[PDB]
RNA sequence: AGGA
């Protein structure tokens, strides 16, 4: 529930990658698998 | 039905390279100097230092299951203190009168080199190994 | 945290000291220096992205600060203070996780892919959900019948009451080739 | 599951007699395979399990948190303050003969999670039944009874 | 005196360490295995609920129920409600239990294993009674109630065994040892640096010699002499839940003999 | 729900014996006993007395699947003497054995006090 | 020494505070 | 949630050992380690029983019907 | 491609697959189950007849 | 899936308890599943016709032998190829109760209780001598690896001579799915069936040794001598100058630029492969450290999980992390985090992981494993499906 | 929205 409620979607050069600008902004290891991997980011 | 090989040796070295229970012993015959031996050894069962005096029998005999107690109560072809049994796979030509023999016994190996005993081991499953002293 | 070269006595630094810190422990305790007490003596500040490009940043404060005027081996391998011109400090290196993360124990010590892997699991648990469960009528809902807190814990499951409403239970476990079942 | 990305199933339940056992009458809950951590590595696994191994005879919560000071070193020096292998491990016995085993095991308490994901609601046979209208081939769906 | 020997080390209630000797260990392991498994027990079977204002689940309460340990004393004259030629259950095969709880008071109104009452016939034999070890006689604390929170049960308790479920189960933990200076070399130490130093020394090391470094493998060495400790839940008591299982074992046997002979 | 009932770990089914005697045809005076409802509780007590019978020439025993509580225990004897003879002593031995046990282990518990 | 510079250990006391003050939905709600 | 009677692995009774466990902690003043090894939890399986557990029961407590 | 190249079809079951080293390479353990609801279309002849009316 | 002539083969039923499928261990590779949750499918045929279509050709002994690349598809897995190994070591002797059930348990055997190799002191019979009971009679092998001589000093290769290992340590390439293993043999001379059937015999051995044996694996395992990281902490301290000289040369102007490549190009390539040397070095250094008793190289050995680069990060030393072969780029202006000064070039800003996962890592250090991490989820959630319409 |  927590988790759900801290969650980020990007829609649509390259976001599913973990960029430098994210640290202490967004989780580094929590995100998904899969067409969603790297575009769902969680805070 | 008959004995096959007999002579005393002498231990050069013991090897445990790794192994825990066994050891690759080196000893060479104090009768035939053209008469070396390397064999794998059950040290925990029967140990073995550098320089004894050991005596290496062969025989055939002394094929159906193996019967465990009465020892006692048949004939103990063993006035040896440590008998193995395995088999023979291969009869190398090191020239001349020299041939050498190679026995598994379970996975313990050895090579027994001499000239003589041409009209004796055998290339047989069936070969007993004892060792005294 | 701010960390000021301002500084009477030596060194560069960090606004925030020992007294603040019982002052705000004294307010715990209660349960009157809050967290915009901090933001407004201006001892800690927001810091988005755009100005972290320049800002200086401290990893640890205490070991982070003060200069070089035996070591254990055992620890993983840390670099230094080397910087003069910090001019913030790091509340936790461990809030750099998000809440699925933080109920990792040892995370450090893991592959990372372990972990995102992981972060995604917990929320296919079993545990408490909620103490009202009797009382609201969800479509489908699991609750674990006998609940119990982690042996290990992170400092962070404290915030997110992971010891009050557990998602486990702390099986005593063989690493083992047995049956082969 | 437990916290360390470490998904499975269970293959077999075994009652008290048959499972391995340490001197002190203790028997594992659950068994997982060695062959789950090298190709993983998964150290944080085994730490956890040697912390609360800790924790739980010393009664003090265990800190497993980031980044921190807490040494696999350290741990070890307390588990045999507590008159345990430093290492976790524990000698264990067959429950079917009773005879040591040769090998030690890497015995300590591990916080696993109950998953959602239960065989008796994925389980699904079906050999004729429901078909659909236009095409007038097998239903879709476990649920609906579906080819 | 005989053949296997025995020497207890310490006796109480709920605990009995001993030392076996002149035994195989198959045999040591087999005891081990029925004091766990075998020994029949007096537990909670079934449970008939009345009501329940509870916060708890009517199967929570249930599993709990069971768990519950009961006098096991008698457990011998009482027979299987399979065995037994009534509709369901009777005095013969089972004993009623009954709980009835309800908040009063305004604080938490608790429930306890002693709030159970035989309303069956005990033959006038020694069984049914919930085992209260607890120092203020309490027992197991099954429940707690608020206000209008009632709760209202008829338990059936039945004679069963641990391989049927472990809410039969006599004996708690059951430590068994053998050769704590490793001389028939049944383990191989994992070390780092010494074996002898990284590994800690067995109690059991004191009541045989150690090994003594200047002497060749005993490979002739056999394993006799098992330090043990039987742990009681309270069902049955210590040296009953060790003898029980030495004549549950003995049984067994004689079964075999028996079915042998019908051949 | 696929589960067994906990009881066919020990109660005897419809017409199920607790002994089926086969003669193994592998080997002479070699027999194959079957043991149902029983475990390795009572199969490697049986196993290891046999061993005992010095005119026991083979004794082994398994269980084929941990799911059934059945097991199989092959005998073989020294031509003459039974296999079936070599089980009833091997049994008898034991309870014996487990006699001197219990007697023993009451006797010295009795002298505690405690 | 009420201006004594601060621990590592302290930041948690500090992060406590954050906590209490805002909670875990905070954004959400603001 | 409710203190689980008998210890998951190796069967020891526990239920009755809740109410002293907490009076040991409040008043007795002990720290966890003293007040599981005075109420007999020896085994770390029957220590993790009572320590590990979250009595959540009485937060349910708290409504009304 | 989806009714004609591929299609949902009859005497068909799903379920979580486990390990067993008591089973042999070439067999699968079929939960009871299972073989209970897939059946096979046994024709009546006299090699079977007596069994057939027995499993009916 | 179902990429494979494999990943739909013809099995026997076996109605048993309880709500899962059940499959052979063996089996698992080419169907490519695991028990972490899999699901099958299973498909009855209801014709006379039917059935023999799949006993006749897609029957799983027949699809042992695999066309693919014309070597078996199928071999002994996972604890009984750990098991395997530590059964056949020379050190390895079992005594007669034990030899007794590790015999009535091969279901072929033929009641011929075998010669021991030790007959007094004590009668013991070895790994190899019981294993060979499984091997028919007329299975011949020869292998020879690294300097294997025909006395075997290492127990090294294999020497199977009708059905009986004379010497040599049963493993992944004798044992495993290899070109010339014991399985591609037996099919080839046997049958599919006898080959088949030697699967079960060898797992019901094996299985019942290490049952009785143990096998376990905890941190200890991971635990390398004071003095190995000692040597370990030196290697990448030597590494982390030899990276700082190249560096102070090439802000000198002194660096000379390789044909075909930018000044820079080429001073990366030369600090990125000394940071790799040193990986591979202290690595190195730990699985020479790690004694025979390691489980961790126990199962390394016998080939039932794990290998070098495994022992290398988990023990010594993690590594340099990559994202599109680049280490960590500067996402920041100048610099990869704002903890780091501008313009830094140093292993330790550019995402250089010094520390094991034994030791832990520093948050710098988690950050960039975390970067690289994300990347291989990426790409293979991008690849999966590129790869699967190749495949159509 | 989840599963291998
Ligand atoms: N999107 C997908 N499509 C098809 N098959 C998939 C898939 N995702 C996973 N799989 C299958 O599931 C298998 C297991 O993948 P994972 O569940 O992530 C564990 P793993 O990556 O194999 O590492 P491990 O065995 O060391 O734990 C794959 O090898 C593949 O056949
Ligand atoms: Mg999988
Ligand atoms: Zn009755
Ligand atoms: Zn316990």
């Amino acid at each position: 529930t927590l988790s759900h409620l801290r969650r980020t979607n990007t829609p649509i050069a390259k976001p599913r990658q973990l960029h430098n600008t994210h640290w202490g902004l967004v989780c580094p290891a929590e995100t998904p698998e899969g067409q969603a991997c790297g575009l769902v980011k969680n805070l | 039905s008959n004995t096959l090989f007999d002579d005393i040796f002498q231990v050069s070295e013991v090897d445990p390279g790794r192994y825990n229970k066994v050891c690759r012993i080196e000893a060479a015959s104090t009768t035939q100097d053209q008469c070396k031996l390397t064999l794998d050894i059950n040290v925990e069962l029967f140990p073995v230092a550098a320089q004894d005096s050991l005596t290496v029998t062969i025989a055939s005999s002394l094929t159906r299951s193996w019967r465990p107690p009465q020892a006692g109560d048949r004939s103990l072809a063993d006035d040896y203190d440590y008998v193995m049994y395995g088999t023979a796979y291969k009869f190398e030509e090191v020239s001349k009168d020299l041939i050498a023999v190679y026995y598994s016994f379970g996975g313990l190996l050895m090579r027994l080199e001499g000239n003589y005993r041409n009209l004796n081991n055998l290339k047989q499953e069936n070969a007993y190994l004892l060792i005294r002293r | 945290f701010i960390v000021e070269d301002d500084e009477s006595l030596g060194h560069k630094e960090l606004k925030v000291r020992k007294g603040h810190i019982a002052k705000l422990m004294a307010t715990e305790y209660q349960d009157e220096y809050t967290w915009s007490s901090l933001l407004n003596e201006g001892l800690v500040e927001y810091i988005d992205a755009e100005e972290e490009e320049s800002i200086l940043i401290a990893m640890q404060p205490e070991d982070l600060e003060p200069a070089e005027a035996d070591v254990d081996p055992a620890k993983r391998i840390r670099v230094s203070h080397h910087a003069t011109t910090f001019t913030h400090c790091e509340i936790h290196p461990s809030m750099i996780l998000g809440v699925a993360a933080s109920i990792i124990p040892f995370p450090d010590h893991n592959q990372s892919p372990r972990n995102t892997y992981q972060s995604a699991m917990g929320k296919q648990a079993m545990g408490v959900f909620l103490t009202n469960y009797n009382v609201r009528m969800d479509t489908m809902a699991n609750i674990l019948y006998y609940p119990q807190k982690p042996l290990g814990t992170t400092r962070a499951m404290e915030y997110l009451k992971f010891r009050e409403l557990p998602a486990g239970q702390n099986a005593i476990v063989a690493i083992a080739c047995y049956s082969g079942y | 599951a437990s916290r360390h990305g470490q998904k499975g199933t269970i293959g077999i339940t075994y009652r008290r007699e048959d499972m391995p056992f340490t001197a002190e009458g203790i028997v594992p809950d659950l068994i997982i395979n060695p062959h789950a951590i090298p190709s993983r590595m998964t150290v944080a696994h085994l730490i956890e399990c040697l912390l609360s191994k800790v924790a739980a005879l010393s009664g003090n919560e265990g800190d497993a948190s980031p980044f921190t000071d807490i040494t696999v070193e350290g741990i070890s020096k307390l588990l045999r303050e507590h008159g345990y292998q430093s290492r976790g491990f524990e000698v264990m016995y067959n429950g079917h003969t009773g005879k040591k085993l040769m090998a030690q095991i890497f015995f300590g308490p591990t916080y696993y999670q109950r998953l959602r994901h239960m065989v008796d609601d994925k389980i699904h046979a079906r050999a004729r039944g429901p078909m659909q209208v236009l095409t007038r081939q097998p239903v879709e769906g476990r649920s609906r009874d579906g080819g | 005196e005989e053949g296997p020997q025995v020497k207890i080390r310490e006796a109480s209630k709920d605990n009995v360490d001993f030392i076996l000797s002149n035994v195989d260990l198959a045999m040591a392991n087999s005891l081990r295995r029925v004091m766990i498994a075998e020994i029949p027990t007096l537990a909670i079977d079934s449970v008939e609920v009345e009501t329940n204002t509870t916060v708890l689940a009517d199967e929570f309460i249930a599993h709990r129920l069971g768990l519950i340990p009961l006098q096991s004393m008698d457990i011998e004259q009482l027979e299987y409600s399979r065995d037994c030629f009534c509709e369901d259950h009777c005095d013969k095969c089972s004993v009623v239990l009954t709980l009835q709880a309800f908040g009063e008071s305004e604080s938490t109104t608790n429930v306890y294993s002693k709030d159970l009452v035989i309303v069956s016939n005990l033959m006038g034999r020694n069984i049914g009674h919930p085992i209260i070890q607890d120092k203020e006689g309490n027992g197991v604390l099954i429940c707690k109630l608020r206000k209008g929170q009632e709760l209202k049960l008829t338990c059936v308790a039945k004679k069963g065994i641990a391989k049927e479920h472990a809410k039969w189960g006599p004996a708690a933990a059951i430590e068994f040892e053998y050769d704590p200076w490793n001389k028939l070399k049944h383990t191989d130490y994992w070390y780092e640096q010494d074996s002898a130093k990284e590994w800690p020394q067995s109690k059991n090391c004191e009541y045989e010699d150690p090994p003594n470094e200047g002497d060749p493998f005993d490979y002739k060495a056999q394993a006799d002499t098992f330090y043990m400790n039987v742990e009681s839940v309270g069902s049955i008591p210590v040296d009953q839940v060790v003898v029980r299982g030495i004549d549950t074992l003995q049984k067994k046997v004689a079964s075999i003999l028996l079915a042998l002979t019908q051949m | 729900m696929n589960a067994p009932d906990r009881f066919e770990l020990f109660l005897l089914g419809e017409g199920e014996s607790k002994l089926k005697i086969d003669p193994d045809t592998k080997a002479p005076n070699a027999v194959v006993i079957t043991f149902e409802k029983e475990d390795h509780t009572l199969g490697n007590l049986i196993r290891a007395e046999l061993l005992n019978d010095r005119k026991v020439l083979f004794a082994a025993y398994k269980v084929e699947h941990p799911f059934f509580a059945r097991f199989k225990l092959r005998i073989q004897t020294t031509e003459g003497y039974d296999p079936k003879d070599a089980l009833k002593n091997a049994c008898n031995s034991i309870i014996n054995k487990l006699g001197a046990l219990k007697t023993n282990f009451e006797t010295e518990w009795n002298l505690q006090t405690l | 020494d009420e201006s004594a510079p601060i621990t590592a250990e302290d930041s948690w006391a500090v992060i406590s505070a954050f906590f209490r003050e805002k909670g875990l939905v905070s954004q959400q709600l603001d | 949630m409710i203190v689980p009677v008998r210890c998951f692995s190796c069967g020891k009774v526990v239920g009755d050992k809740w109410e002293s466990y907490l009076n040991l902690l409040q008043e007795d003043e002990l720290d966890e380690g003293t007040a599981l090894s005075r109420l007999g939890l020896k085994r770390y399986c029957c220590r993790r029983m009572i320590l590990t557990h979250v009595d959540l029961i009485e937060k349910f407590l708290r409504y009304n019907p | 491609r989806g009714n004609l190249m591929g299609k949902r079809v009859d005497f068909s079951a799903r379920t979580v697959i486990s390990g067993d080293p008591n089973l042999e390479l070439d067999q699968v353990g079929v939960p009871k189950s299972i073989a209970k609801t897939l059946t096979y279309p046994e024709v009546v002849t006299p090699y079977n007849i007596d069994r057939l009316t027995q499993l009916v | 899936p179902s990429l494979h002539k494999m990943s739909m083969m013809a099995h026997r039923v076996k109605v048993i308890p309880y709500s899962t499928f059940r499959l052979n261990l063996s089996v698992t590779s080419p169907y490519n599943a695991d028990f972490d949750g899999d699901e099958m499918n299973l498909h009855v045929p209801q014709s006379e016709e039917t059935r023999a279509e799949l006993s006749q050709l897609c029957a799983v002994p027949l699809q042992i032998v695999s066309p693919q690349s014309n070597k078996p598809c199928m071999g002994i897995v996972q604890d009984t190829l750990c098991g395997i190994r530590k059964l056949t070591l020379r050190d390895t002797f079992i005594e007669l109760d034990q030899v007794l059930n590790m015999l009535y348990w091969v279901p072929d055997w033929d009641g011929v209780i075998p010669t021991p190799a030790i007959i007094k002191p004590k009668p013991l019979w070895s790994g190899k001598q019981i294993l060979s009971v499984a091997i028919p009679n007329g299975i011949h092998l020869q292998r020879f690896d690294e300097g294997t001589t025909l006395l075997s000093p290492k127990d090294n290769g294999m020497l199977i001579i009708d059905g009986q290992i004379i010497f040599g340590v049963v493993e992944k390439k004798t044992v495993g799915s290899s070109n010339g293993g014991l399985i591609h043999v037996v099919t080839r001379e046997k049958g599919p069936q006898v080959c088949a059937k030697l699967f079960g015999n060898i797992q019901k051995v094996v299985n019942f040794w290490l049952l009785h044996n143990g096998f376990s694996t905890g941190i200890g395992d991971t635990i390398a001598d004071g003095p190995t990281m000692r040597e370990i902490t030196e290697t990448i301290a030597e590494a982390k100058k030899k990276v700082l000289d190249v560096t102070k040369e090439a802000q000198a102007n002194l660096l000379t630029a390789k044909h075909g490549m930018t000044l820079r190009e080429s001073f990366e390539d030369n600090v990125v492969r000394f940071l790799n040397e040193a990986r591979d070095k202290a690595g190195r250094l730990a699985e020479v450290n790690l004694k025979d008793l390691n489980n961790v190289k126990q199962m390394v050995m016998a080939g039932s999980k794990g290998s070098f680069i495994n022992i290398a990060q988990m023990s010594a030393c993690v590594g340099q992390q990559s994202v599109e072969g680049k280490r960590i780029a500067f996402g920041f202006v100048d610099r990869t985090l704002p903890h780091f000064s501008k313009d830094d070039y140093s292993p330790e800003s550019k995402g250089f992981v010094e520390n094991s996962y034994l030791r832990g890592l520093t948050p710098q250090e988690f950050f960039f494993h975390a970067m690289g991490g994300r990347e291989g989820l990426i790409d293979t959630a991008v690849k999966t499906a590129e790869t699967g319409y190749i495949q159509r």
